[PDB]
């Protein structure tokens, strides 16, 4: 059942994954996404 | 036999009327407390 | 009854007439003093 | 001596409502035209898989000789979609204290709510009164008395009685005192309500002008519900932009990401709850034309 | 412990009060650390 | 003499097909990391209502020391999620001529569709044979042969027989011939097929640069089934934007945005498709990073 | 001649096709005039 | 029935617009705002 | 006391036969046809 | 019997094979010669 618990495991691990990453994809990364392209834009506007 | 429960309805109009009597203390509490507090 | 009646009345005419209300109030003030008239396209459209 | 006044009651427990999101779903355009500074129209449009779509008409008209302040009352605002549902506002000052607020909202040509606010304004202090959904033919509607005095710059104290009575509850009447308060610290505005059923406290905290954050908790002692919120907003000008999103306490995830598209006075809204107990999303996008 | 916790986690009530006093607390941690904190700073 | 190769059936069928908007619902997330230029790696993260949720890894190879042109043969490219569905294509060059494509999905552990095709080019002419969801045990699966010749430098006429075989086909076989052209006076290029069974015609149109139109029909004679489409896009490279567009003779309605955010490789992806029949709208957004 | 074309549009297929041969045509007549246009010239 | 016919003209009108307008909100309207907008843009940078 | 009501099933396939030969004979035409206009 | 049991081996082998296929022949590429080494982190952040 080692295995199986490694399933167990990796089941779980994705799931967890899965909530964190879909988490700050809403939460975080739209401010990240606009905050990066804005910082980018200041560096070609001030390169 | 009875003729209303009437019991428990007044009950709870006696607490209705004592949350009244209440709010009243708790706004002559704070209307008292600056005073109370700077005194 | 004359409430049963007068509330009813008054409730429907708040319900149809508030929108006309604001609507008239508006074109009462029209546009600024300067501006051209408030026609009802500018109800209607950009 | 020479304290604020307060605000009211209600400004309290929406003291952290005002940065936590408000989601939307599906796909929703807002057309705005000022007509005057007295008058503005605004046509809306919503397209959605599940909200109800349609349009709907709205206008608003201001200010009267009467009334001096910039506030500009009286104010007279209500929107109506084509099936007839009404929504509209009524604002007015008794005097430049003791102001008024009435909001009702029609829809299947029925009166389904309705509210009657006042709100007066002493030096250090506030007392209102409010009445809602009333029966017009019986006794039956909904009252509110709420008090708040400010007993130290940095803290604020009141109170709270709302009532019904008729068949809507469960006693032919009910009332619930509630104790109210805040507490500044500066930036660490604490506030809350304690009732002899349920508690509500808001944890506010500006951070900056650009990151401003809170947290509430809500609990119910006869109904034996609680939830809470940690929400959050940033705030970009630098970017054009403006974020609003929190973790509920039930694990929503919400976000509501908008946009400022040019000086061209379009924004873009962009917003996401997903529940990650049902593992669902939510997705809603809308135009705002200024 | 986890025969005491689990009877709380088991209790929906009782959960949903952890849970909802939990996250609050947490944020008042985070936001007594975010005070000093700006995204694109001045 | 010396005629243009005509491409191949396939192409024509997809004539049109290239222009017609494809619409997504949801929030889908798309990274791609370039690890060389023989090697790329993407990661795809979709959040959708009713559409399947979830994330699928991507990885492609390509070129070899065999194959000289810029095609960079072969190509080997496939995409699994972590319940292990997984889509590959494998595309192979025997020389120039016989070009080789083939494509597999697995899904539930089990290869659910797959085909193998051939493309041989022949100068004024193409021939194609085709086999798809071949049983391994069994006779049964199916087979295309296609040709496609130029007839003048404005005007191309070919054929195509598609066979099937086994318990899937009513009869034991069935094959269906048809007859297939494309004709390219001017800007217009008409293409369509005339079959047994059924009828398909794109008609297609450049504009210019920033507007292609295009419609299509099509028919069934065994099925009774007909539908029809007008679709165009718009390429706007001064406004970083395509947008595809279209009426379906079903009366939907379907419109997607891209717009590429920056010289930064973002490009926002806004899927609308209303079902005018149902009042049914579905909106979707995504982001691709490059 | 509604007790004509009523009897078409009742019935499937045949406005089905009516439908889709007319939807085509008409993106026929209009990208034939739509040849020289353009959104953002040049 | 006057008024029940203007309902049903009505009726039919909303109907109609609501069609042509929501279908427009697709198809055209993302090509016009964005057009506009840079067109402003294009304005305002050669203003 | 029929084996099988093949007579439709044979006809089906005759069909595809028929259907193999002109997609042939197509392929024959138009392998013929520019020569034929040209011609 | 002798394809009842490599027909399924095969497919098995292609199923989880293929993105290995696809990842070995591009480690075995690598990046440019001229660009650091594709550690597997290039699989698992940008
Ligand atoms: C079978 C072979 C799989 C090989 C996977 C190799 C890649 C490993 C990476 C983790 C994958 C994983 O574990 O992701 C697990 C989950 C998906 O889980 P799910 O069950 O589909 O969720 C849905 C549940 N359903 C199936 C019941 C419906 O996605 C994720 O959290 C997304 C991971 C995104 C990683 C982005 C990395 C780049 C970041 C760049 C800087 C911001
Ligand atoms: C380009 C820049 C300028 C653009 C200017 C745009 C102007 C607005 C265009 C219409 C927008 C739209 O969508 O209207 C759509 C609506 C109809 O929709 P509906 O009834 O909800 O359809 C769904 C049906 N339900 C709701 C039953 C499900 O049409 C109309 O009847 C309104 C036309 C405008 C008239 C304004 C006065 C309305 C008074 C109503 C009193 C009851
Ligand atoms: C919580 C959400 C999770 C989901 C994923 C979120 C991704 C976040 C993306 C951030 C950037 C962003 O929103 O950009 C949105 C962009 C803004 O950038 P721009 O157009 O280049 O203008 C700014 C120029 N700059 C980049 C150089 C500074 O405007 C648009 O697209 C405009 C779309 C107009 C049509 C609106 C829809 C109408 C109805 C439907 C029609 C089919
Ligand atoms: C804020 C930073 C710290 C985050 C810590 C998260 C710990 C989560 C522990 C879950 C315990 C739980 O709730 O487990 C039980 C839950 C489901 O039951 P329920 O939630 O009570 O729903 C029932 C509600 N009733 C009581 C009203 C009936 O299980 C689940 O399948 C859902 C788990 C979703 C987890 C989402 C996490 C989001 C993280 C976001 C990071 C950016
Ligand atoms: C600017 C973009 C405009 C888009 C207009 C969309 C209209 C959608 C109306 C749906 C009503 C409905 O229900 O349509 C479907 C039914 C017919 O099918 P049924 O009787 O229900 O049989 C069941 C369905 N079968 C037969 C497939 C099995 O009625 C109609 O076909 C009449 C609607 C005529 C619309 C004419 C539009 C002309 C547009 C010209 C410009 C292109």
């Amino acid at each position: 059942a080692t295995v199986k618990s490694v399933k167990g495991f990796y089941s779980f691990s994705c799931n967890a994954s899965w909530i964190f990453f879909t988490s700050a994809v809403i939460l975080f990364a739209p401010v990240i996404f606009e905050t990066e392209r804005a910082q980018m834009e200041e560096l070609h506007k001030s390169q | 036999s009875q003729p209303d429960p009437a019991e428990e309805q007044k009950r709870v109009a006696a607490e209705v009327r004592f949350n009244f009597i209440l709010f009243g203390a708790v706004i002559a509490a704070v209307r008292l407390a600056p005073i109370v507090l700077k005194h | 009854d004359r409430l049963g009646f007068v509330v009813g009345v008054v409730q429907t005419g708040f319900h149809w007439g508030f929108v006309p209300l604001v609507l008239y109030l508006g074109f009462m003030k029209g546009a600024e003093p300067g501006m051209p008239p408030l026609n009802l396209f500018s109800l209607l459209w950009q | 001596a020479a304290l604020e006044n307060p605000g009211t009651v209600e400004e309290l427990h929406k003291k952290c409502k005002d940065i936590q999101a408000i989601t939307f779903e599906g796909a929703k355009i807002m057309l705005n035209k000022g007509l005057s500074n007295h008058f503005q129209v605004s046509h809306t449009i919503n397209m959605s898989n599940v909200v109800p779509s349609g349009y709907r008409f709205g206008a608003t008209y201001v200010g009267t000789k009467e009334f001096s302040p910039t506030e500009a009352f009286p104010v007279l605002l209500g929107d109506i979609d084509p099936a007839g549902n009404l929504n509209a506002n009524v604002i007015h000052q008794f005097s430049a204290r003791l102001r008024c607020k009435f909001a009702s909202q029609i829809q299947e040509s029925k009166v389904v709510a309705s509210q009657l606010t006042t709100d007066y304004r002493g030096s250090d202090y506030t007392l209102s009164l409010t009445v809602a959904n009333p029966s017009i033919f019986t006794n039956s509607g909904v009252v509110v008395g709420q008090y708040l005095q400010s007993v130290t710059p940095a803290l604020a104290l009141g109170s709270e009685l709302a009532y019904q009575f008729g068949p809507n509850v469960p006693g032919r009447q009910i009332a619930i005192m509630s104790v109210v308060g805040r507490y500044t610290a500066g930036s660490s505005v604490w506030s809350g309500t304690l009732g002899q059923s349920g508690l509500h406290v808001c944890y506010y905290q500006k951070a900056s002008d650009q990151l401003q954050i809170g947290a509430e908790v809500e609990t119910s002692l006869r109904m034996q519900e609680s939830v809470a919120t940690l929400a959050y907003q940033i705030d970009l000008p630098k970017a054009n932009l403006v974020f609003r999103g929190g973790i509920d306490s039930n694990w929503q995830i919400f976000g509501v990401l908008e946009k400022r598209l040019a000086p061209l006075p379009f924004t873009l809204a962009l917003s996401g709850r997903m529940n990650h107990v049902k593992n669902n999303f939510r997705l809603g996008c809308g135009l705002m034309i200024g | 412990p986890l025969s005491i916790v689990r009877s709380i986690y088991n209790n929906e009530f009782q959960w949903m009060l952890v849970k909802s006093y939990g996250l609050f607390f947490l944020g008042v941690r985070l936001a007594k650390e975010f005070v000093g904190v700006e995204l694109m700073p001045s």
